[PDB]
């Protein structure tokens, strides 16, 4: 499915992202 | 900024996210690079719903109910995933949680509580109720939410917070306003002083209920009422919830 694959590619980017924010507003 | 098209997210709020965070993160145009169409990822593993032995202790089960929640991570992205109109019947409400579950995104504080409503609906003898929060800190209105719980008459919390002492609280607390004491505290170690707390009443177990969540049932003015008066209500609040 093209609209699974979609918020697979989105999910994975969402969560690295994520990290990076967390570590951002760990070190306010 | 919250996702108001549902799931994927349309092209218009990814670039806005995106956008958000060129502007808020330092390297925040190098972030995007590191990350945008990357091949090499982790996978996240969907986390499991957890399901209950009968034998379970309710006690044992909301554990495991906050585990979960916390395994979806805190939403530090700037962009909510999911829309949460407070006003909805209960029944949409309910859809928005089994839809939360099954695409496993990050969440904050009001998705929690949607959250923790629907994994708590098969526990009859758990009686659930929103408090919401309003504090003060450096010139600035803060607002939180948690979903209250009340389990053998001892009184606990489910939730999602930046901090450990303002989500999580086991079913140990003897009355509300011992619970709500424990939120103040911890609101007063973060230099936050509490303005109003606003109290709900009991939720449905039925999650095709068409009823609305009645999220200010009581609203408590802190420093209006002072320390006895602000107990009483709390007291008062307790007491409204178990004779209904």
């Amino acid at each position: 499915s093209a609209q699974q694959e979609l918020k697979q590619r989105q999910r994975a980017e969402i969560y690295a992202l994520n990290r990076v924010m967390t570590e951002l507003e760990q070190q306010q | 900024f919250v996702n108001r098209g549902g799931l994927p997210v349309d092209e218009a709020t990814w670039e806005r996210m995106w956008k958000h965070v060129a502007k808020i993160h330092p390297d925040g145009e190098k972030v995007a690079q590191r990350i945008r169409g990357a091949t090499d990822l982790p996978k996240i593993p969907i986390p499991s719903v957890p399901t209950f032995q009968p034998s379970t202790p309710v006690p044992e089960r909301l554990e495991a109910v906050q585990r979960y929640i916390r395994e979806l991570q805190y939403n530090h992205t700037g962009t909510q995933f999911f829309e949460i109109k407070k006003s909805r019947p209960l029944t949409g409400l309910m859809d928005l949680a089994k839809e939360m579950t099954k695409e496993a995104l990050p969440i904050k504080a009001l998705e929690a509580v949607i959250l923790g409503i629907y994994l708590t609906n098969s526990m009859p003898t758990l009686e659930r109720f929103p408090i919401s929060f309003k504090t003060y800190f450096s010139g600035n209105y803060f607002r939180h939410i948690v979903l209250g719980v009340n389990f053998a008459g001892r009184y606990g919390a489910l939730g999602m917070s930046r901090r450990e002492d303002l989500m999580y609280k086991p079913p140990a607390f003897r009355t509300l306003s011992e619970l709500v004491l424990d939120f103040e505290a911890a609101y007063g170690r973060c230099w936050h002083v509490l303005k109003k707390v606003k109290l709900g009443q009991s939720v449905s177990h039925d999650p095709h209920s068409v009823e609305q969540i009645e999220w200010k049932h009581s609203v408590l003015d802190v420093e209006r009422l002072g320390r006895d008066d602000f107990r009483k209500e709390l007291e008062r609040h307790a007491r409204d919830m178990r004779l209904k």
